[PDB]
């Protein structure tokens, strides 16, 4: 329970529902957050505008 | 007054159509455009090959066997030749002696040095090499270490050597190599490890010079006892970066052009350092080289896991430029009965040896034209405006003049 | 090995790995006879776990690689993906210890102390 359950969801890689922008998701294998391109498909909440935010909310 | 109701009733509908078109533009859509491009020239690709056998038997020393014997299943965890010996007579004798460690004192050992010294030598394997009529030599192959060990890249286009070129379709305008895979030099297989194989031959990868090989994963096989023809077709894939697409141009880490393979080799390296505190000797970076015990206990399993089983550690961003080579393979036999004696005499081997060890490999392009497949921006500014002003004339009768008129009026 | 343990801890805990590295007697994977508290008691049963791993199964828990899945629930931390007894066993030693760490409380004064106490 240390990090929210959405932290463990796959971000929508390669899916386009609009413009692609820099984003950050928690990678449950590295156990840290990682850059990716988010294309506005709000499939879950595992996407953050900044690395620190992602690391704050999901790192633990 | 019914008109002013109707005029702004058509204006409302115009506003809706227009916002739709604006919302669409801000999706930054793309379409894909296929094209065949005739060419007078093609850059010949890089060609990387590896012997399937990683270590020459005649090059493994007592010290090598002491540090790496267990890794190679030549020794058990007690530093002894296992009684599960599936060996002939002479080789067992050589290995028994080599494995005699009584009053032996271990000297320093390093897997990179061991691959470099014990791995097959291009100078022995390359019986002949031609490219477009011109004779080539071991000097034309650059050493590259891979998971298979010590491997060789033709036409690497590195160290300021220019990239070679093809100007016609067909075999005469590509590469032909004859190789001796040297089965008498193969390490006896007494168990199963990531460093041993049941197979005899070579693995090959045809790839752009801007991408490193990943030959254990993406190569193709070539067998001894055949001449193999590989007829190639170049295909160029172009993607858009954001906001239209999600392709990655460059990486500002270990490699300075971005490709899927560069990405995967980065991940693998980070993963080994993170989980084993060492890198395998073919990986880039600063970390120490794994010892043979580390290969066996940590590095081989970790890499096997990461490749085969992990689903999230590495997910690589698509590159903006991808060159791919469609390939059609076919084979004929070597040697014929009529040529075996000639080849045996020329290379000082028996006919049986030639039959088990010699192969010829021809890599060439079918035709010069390459196919391109490209993501294009589907609705740019020019297209948005001219569409808005076209909808004006449809809803109001408005015009570039009609609009300039309402600045004269106001 | 301890890289996997350290990650298992991060999977379930915000407490920096340093604070465990030399804390108490047994933390982490060091030997002694009497543990200073509950946290140090975790490492003990862990060290006890490696020592059985070595002697009974022939594992090299300080060298060997294993895999594990970090899940939403610390309890759900999973070792079932491992394809050998040894990888299975040692993964579990580390899983047990990281959970135990969650129960136990942490006294900064039992961290990196004088060798006389053990
Ligand atoms: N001799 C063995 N035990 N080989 C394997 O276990 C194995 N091999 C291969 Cl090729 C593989 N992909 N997965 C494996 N687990
Ligand atoms: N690629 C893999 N997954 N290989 C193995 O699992 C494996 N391989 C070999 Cl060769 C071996 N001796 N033991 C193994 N467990
Ligand atoms: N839907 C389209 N194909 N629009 C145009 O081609 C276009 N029109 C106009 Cl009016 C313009 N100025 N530029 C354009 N590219
Ligand atoms: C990327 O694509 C462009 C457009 O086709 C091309 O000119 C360029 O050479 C490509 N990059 C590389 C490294 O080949
Ligand atoms: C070739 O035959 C064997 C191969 O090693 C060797 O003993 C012999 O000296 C060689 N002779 C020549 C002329 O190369
Ligand atoms: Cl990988
Ligand atoms: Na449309
Ligand atoms: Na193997
Ligand atoms: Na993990």
């Amino acid at each position: 329970q240390i990090r929210p359950a959405f932290c463990y969801e796959d971000p929508p890689f390669f899916q386009k529902c609009g413009a692609f922008v820099d984003s950050y998701y928690f990678n449950r294998s590295r156990i840290t957050c990682v850059h990716f391109f988010y294309g506005q498909c709000d499939v879950n909440q595992n996407h953050f505008t900044t690395m620190s935010e992602c690391n704050r909310v999901c790192h633990g | 007054v019914v008109w002013a109701l109707c005029f702004m009733g058509s204006l409302a509908l115009l506003a809706l159509v227009c916002t739709n078109r604006i919302q669409y533009y801000f999706l930054y859509p793309h379409v894909t455009k296929l094209d065949e491009v005739a060419a007078t020239r093609l850059t010949f690709p890089a060609v990387t090959f590896c012997n399937l056998n990683e270590f020459r038997f005649s090059r493994v020393t007592k010290n090598d066997l002491y540090h790496a014997g267990e890794l190679l299943a030549l020794l058990n965890n007690r530093y002894e030749i296992p009684d599960t010996q599936t060996a002939d007579e002479k080789q067992l004798e050589i290995l028994q002696d080599k494995a005699n460690f009584r009053n032996f004192k271990p000297k320093p050992f390093n897997m990179l040095e061991f691959y470099d010294r014990a791995g097959h030598d291009i100078r022995e394997m390359l019986l002949s090499c031609f490219f477009r009529g011109e004779q080539c030599s071991p000097e034309d192959f650059k050493v590259v270490f891979t998971r298979y060990g010590k491997c060789y890249t033709f036409n690497a286009g590195q160290d300021g050597k220019p990239r070679l070129i093809t100007m016609k379709g067909g075999t005469g305008n590509g590469l032909e190599i004859m190789l001796d895979i040297q089965q008498d030099e193969y390490l006896p297989v007494w168990g199963e490890t990531d460093e041993t194989s049941f197979e005899a031959g070579i693995k090959v990868q045809i790839h752009s010079q801007d991408e490193p090989p990943l030959i254990d994963q993406l190569g193709f096989g070539v067998a001894p006892g055949f001449q193999t023809f590989v007829s190639c077709q170049e295909q160029r894939l172009i993607y858009l970066p954001p906001p239209w697409g999600d392709c990655k141009a460059t990486t500002g880490e270990f490699y300075d052009t971005y490709s899927i393979t560069a990405c995967r080799i980065d991940c693998e390296t980070r993963y080994l350092v993170e989980n084993c505190n060492c890198r395998m000797v073919h990986m880039p970076g600063d970390a120490p080289y794994c010892t043979p015990e580390q290969y066996k206990e940590c590095a081989d399993p970790a890499l096997d896991f990461l490749v085969e089983k992990d689903n999230e550690y590495c997910v690589c961003e698509m590159p903006c430029n991808v060159t791919r080579y469609g390939k059609e393979l076919s084979m004929v036999k070597i040697p014929s009965k009529a040529s075996a004696k000639y080849l045996a005499k020329k290379y000082n081997k028996s006919e049986q040896y030639i039959g088990e060890n010699i192969l010829v490999l021809d890599i060439f392009f079918e035709a010069l034209n390459y196919e391109t497949i490209e993501q294009k921006k589907a609705y740019e500014v020019a297209g948005l405006l001219g569409d808005i002003g076209g909808q004006m004339g449809l809803f109001i009768g408005a015009s570039i003049l009609t609009v300039l008129e309402l600045f004269d009026y106001a | 090995n301890l890289n996997q343990f350290r990650l298992m801890i991060k999977c379930t805990n915000d407490r920096v790995w340093a604070d465990f590295v030399d804390y108490g007697c047994y933390c982490v994977a060091r030997d002694s006879n009497t543990p200073v508290d509950d946290l140090d008691r975790c490492c003990q049963a862990q060290k006890q776990c490696y020592d059985e791993a070595v002697k009974v199964h022939g594992c090299k828990p300080l060298v060997m690689f294993y895999s594990f899945e970090c899940r939403y629930l610390a309890s759900d931390l999973d070792c079932s993906g491992n394809n050998t007894k040894c990888r299975n066993f040692v993964c579990n030693c580390d899983r047990t210890a990281t959970l135990c760490i969650l129960t136990a409380t942490y006294n900064r004064n039992n961290h990196k102390i004088d060798p006389s106490r053990c």
